[PDB]
């Protein structure tokens, strides 16, 4: 368990500053043998904060993010593990505000279908129900923006329908288990239809918190 | 956009509780299609992205169940991805691809992979033969990088019980980095998380990889490979990045061992399996010599009841892996122990085997000597063993038999007329040398005549050739092998059992320690460098070690730099104090070492000579303070 966050550490700190936090971590991870007191924020911010940054390029963020998947899908962030929650609300908060530039390899195109499979998992997921709503509202707010634009291939966008189908089932199944507000009373409408509106794109070249 | 939404379906589908209802059978022909999707290329990039993403969760899902025909036509399937047979066929993107998917796949359940048997048979023999065959014939980084990556968790989670397999892979990354540019950077920055995450791996390697009789030694070849690593002049064949991880590593080893030394009484303490493992891998550079010397001292360690020409020959017969083979066979070429030569191969056992077979066995004993004359007696011999271990039944002789041996009753010139033909076929046939291809049928006749004035059977020779054309080599040191190039076809007490680590190695280890801490100009790095040479200094202590606790104390006193007219304390050998950070650096650890000190008498006669100097030159430039001993100056009223 201990070993899987120094293993491709190895991989990602091959980016040859912004990536001093992986050599601090890989002398931090060497004596500890379990994940006990190790402040479970800190071990994900570097990540982060690769992700989250705009100027890096964007092959580095690939590879981070797909470290990121790797991370999730052996569920090595256990429940016992201190603070889990607020990592959990770090890492979709910083996917949220996910930046990119240009690059000859690959495709940003190819590698926004990794940020929306891991939202995917993310939300799906039983972590997902200790989310707070201004975090899952931008998460929803990027898939829309995603699934709305027609710069990016047709293939991203039936992606995007594809996970926003998915993740009705997750919101509003919740609502079987919350219970009525109020107690009836006569209620009066006097809030607006339109005060929101669509987030514009954002990922791509160049009473909320509880 | 349908091939997206079909895998959906498939992740979704699978995924599900419902998804364990599925038959176990209908997996494998899910996979094969959704795999081609993800090995196919000629397809849009991002949805073989999406195959990856969906693989690796499906893979996650199947292994999970894992605590079943699935599975093991899924390891068939990995192994024929992976392995380097189907290489012609095969793109490195789908290989490394289905590389990294068994590492997942590994990594996820290893533990309870040890129980069941039939994946462990799958996984040890054909498998490791691809991570074992890519590290010499890759030339891509990304490749050779995920291959580590796989072996890393193998080594990291299954080297318990997966044991002998470890040998052969582990010596070969010294072949590549010991003995390319940036191949040896990706071999030590991966190798590092080796050392590192296990916590003791070092001392469990001695405890099962070296003291068994069986393996070979890798752990004192492995600091041994480090240390000459360690040194600056490495940079002329390695990257900058290189010689911080080995340091890691050196520095790593000294902490866990120091880790270990937190609370253990020296009065305490005043091997069970190395004692007889010293003189056994001793004799073997004495017969890996003029070996004649190195007999009598063999009878010597209490091995062997007697020096009879039987108890040696036999004392040959056994052991087969550890002898050098050409030692062994100059020391049966030569002329003056024709006794040997008569009584060694009487041993043998003949009976109910063919001739071809035991020329078969025989070739392994020893490689052929290069010699004329020497061999004239030993190829011969080889006739001459086989008429008394064969009964002899001479009113039993009939051709009638068909694929028969005891039909045959040669004499001592057919024998040997028949093993000097048959050596002759590998020279013939299977080396590459002889461009002139020389027809079976003329070899046959050349017999003829033979079997007592007459033909042998050609039924027999018939079968012989074609039993050894089976084997036939095209274009010698090792050029792989089929049958993997191994036999498996055929507190006080851990400080104890590593006491042995230090008489070996530990000269070679503080000889590591310094020569950079002198050339290493940054302070960083010196101040960790001369706590490493500390700890080793307080563990010197516990142990005897008299000539590494005296050398490296006078290589520090050498190290201080202290062995115009004068005034405020200047001096000429004052201001060289100050300017240097290192000189005001060992003084203070050394005199931590004196202080410390338990035992009075390990100290030497020179060392005692230096350490009167350093105190008697700091007196003469008037810096420490005379009255030493106050109490007595008032005890003399003086």
């Amino acid at each position: 368990p201990v070993t899987i966050i120094i293993k491709e550490c190895i991989n990602l700190s091959t980016a040859m500053p912004f990536l001093s936090g992986f050599i601090q971590l890989r002398l931090m991870l060497n004596k500890l043998k379990n994940l006990d007191n190790i402040d479970s924020l800190t071990i994900l911010q570097p990540f982060l904060l690769i992700v989250s940054t705009s100027s890096i390029s964007g092959y580095i963020t690939s590879l981070a993010l797909d470290s990121l998947q790797k991370f999730f899908t052996l569920n090595i962030i256990n429940e016992s593990s201190q603070n889990y929650i607020g990592a959990h609300r770090a890492t979709v908060n910083a996917l949220t505000h996910c930046r990119f530039e240009g690059s000859q390899q690959l495709s940003d195109d190819s590698v926004l279908l990794k940020v929306v499979f891991l939202l995917r998992s993310i939300v799906d997921s039983p972590y997902g129900d200790l989310l707070s709503n201004s975090i899952i509202y931008d998460v929803l707010q990027t898939i829309l923006s995603l699934a709305c634009n027609n710069r990016r291939s047709e293939v991203l966008r039936n992606a995007a329908q594809s996970t926003m189908i998915a993740v009705t089932v997750k919101i509003f199944s919740k609502l079987k288990t919350i219970e009525p507000v109020n107690v009836n009373q006569i209620y009066i409408n006097d809030e607006s239809y339109t005060n929101d509106v669509l987030k514009a794109d954002t990922i791509g070249t160049n009473y909320a918190d509880d | 956009s349908v091939l997206l939404k079909v895998v959906f379906l498939l992740r979704s589908i699978v995924d599900s509780p419902y998804g364990d209802l599925l038959s176990n059978s209908i997996i494998y022909d899910v996979l094969q299609t959704i795999l081609s999707l993800a090995c196919n290329n000629r397809r849009s990039e991002v949805l073989r992205n999406a195959a990856q993403s969906t693989m690796i969760a499906v893979t996650v899902k199947i292994f999970s169940k894992l605590k079943l025909p699935v599975v093991r036509q899924y390891l068939n399937l990995l192994l024929s991805l992976i392995a380097p047979e189907n290489e012609l066929k095969h793109s490195y993107s789908t290989r490394i691809f289905g590389l990294e998917l068994i590492q997942t796949a590994l990594e996820i359940s290893g533990d309870r992979l040890q129980l069941y048997p039939r994946l462990f048979t799958l996984i040890s023999d054909p498998i490791f033969k691809s991570i074992l065959f890519i590290i010499q014939n890759t030339t891509k980084l990304s490749l050779l990088q995920a291959t580590l990556q796989l072996f890393t968790t193998l080594v990291v989670i299954l080297g318990n019980n997966l044991q002998l397999q470890i040998e052969l892979t582990l010596t070969r990354i010294f072949s590549i980095l010991l003995d390319p540019s940036i191949i040896k950077e990706l071999l030590i920055e991966q190798i590092s998380i080796l050392w590192t995450r296990s916590p003791s791996f070092f001392t469990s390697t001695f405890i099962n990889f070296d003291c068994n009789l069986d393996r070979a030694d890798v752990s004192i070849n492995f600091l041994k490979a480090l240390t000459k690593l360690a040194l600056p002049e490495s940079a002329l064949t390695t990257t900058e990045s290189v010689p911080p991880i080995c340091l890691e590593g050196l520095v790593s080893l000294v902490d866990d061992m120091f880790d270990h030394m937190k609370d253990i009484d020296r009065e305490e303490f005043g091997l069970k399996k190395r004692d007889r493992k010293t003189e056994f891998i001793e004799c073997t550079n004495a017969f890996n010599e003029k070996p004649k010397k190195g007999i009598p001292m063999l009878i010597e360690k209490g091995f062997i009841a007697s020096d009879s020409d039987k108890d040696i020959a036999e004392f040959l017969f056994n052991n087969n892996n550890r002898m050098n083979k050409k030692t062994i066979g100059l020391l049966l070429c030569h002329p003056d122990k024709v006794s040997l030569l008569n009584e060694y191969i009487r041993l043998f056992d003949f009976s109910g085997l063919r001739v071809d077979e035991a020329i078969r066995i025989l070739l392994t004993k020893f490689r052929l000597p290069g010699e004329s004359q020497q061999i004239e007696r030993i190829i011969e011999a080889f006739s001459s063993a086989y008429c008394e271990n064969q009964d002899y039944d001479p009113s039993k002789i009939s051709d009638n038999a068909e694929d028969d041996i005891s039909t045959v009753q040669p004499d001592a010139d057919s024998v040997f007329i028949l093993s000097y033909s048959i050596i002759m076929l590998n020279t013939d046939l299977h080396n590459p040398q002889v461009k002139e291809h020389m027809s079976f049928e003329d070899y046959s006749g050349n017999l003829k005549g033979c079997c007592n004035h007459k033909d042998f059977p050609f039924w027999y020779l018939d079968r012989i050739y074609c039993s050894i054309r089976d084997k036939e080599i095209v274009m010698n040191e090792k050029w792989f092998e089929d049958a993997w190039n191994n036999l498996i076809s055929s507190p006080l007490e851990l400080l104890n059992f590593d006491r042995a680590i230090f008489k070996q190695v530990g000269p070679s280890i503080v000889s590591t320690l310094f020569n950079i801490y002198v050339v290493a100009s940054d302070d960083h790095i010196s101040t960790r460098m001369i706590t490493s040479l500390d700890k080793c200094s307080y563990i010197s202590a516990f142990f005897d070690f008299k000539d590494l606790f005296n050398d490296i104390l006078n290589s520090i006193a050498k190290g201080t730099t202290l062995i115009m007219p004068l005034v405020i304390p200047v001096s000429t050998d004052a201001v060289r104090f100050g300017r240097s950070f290192k000189g005001q650096l060992n003084t203070v650890v050394f005199f931590r070492i004196i202080r410390r000190n338990k035992d009075p008498k390990i100290f030497s006669k020179e060392l005692w000579l230096n350490i009167v100097n350093i105190i008697l030159t700091l007196y003469e430039d008037l810096i420490l303070s005379p009255d030493i001993f106050p109490d007595l100056q008032k005890r003399l009223k003086l």
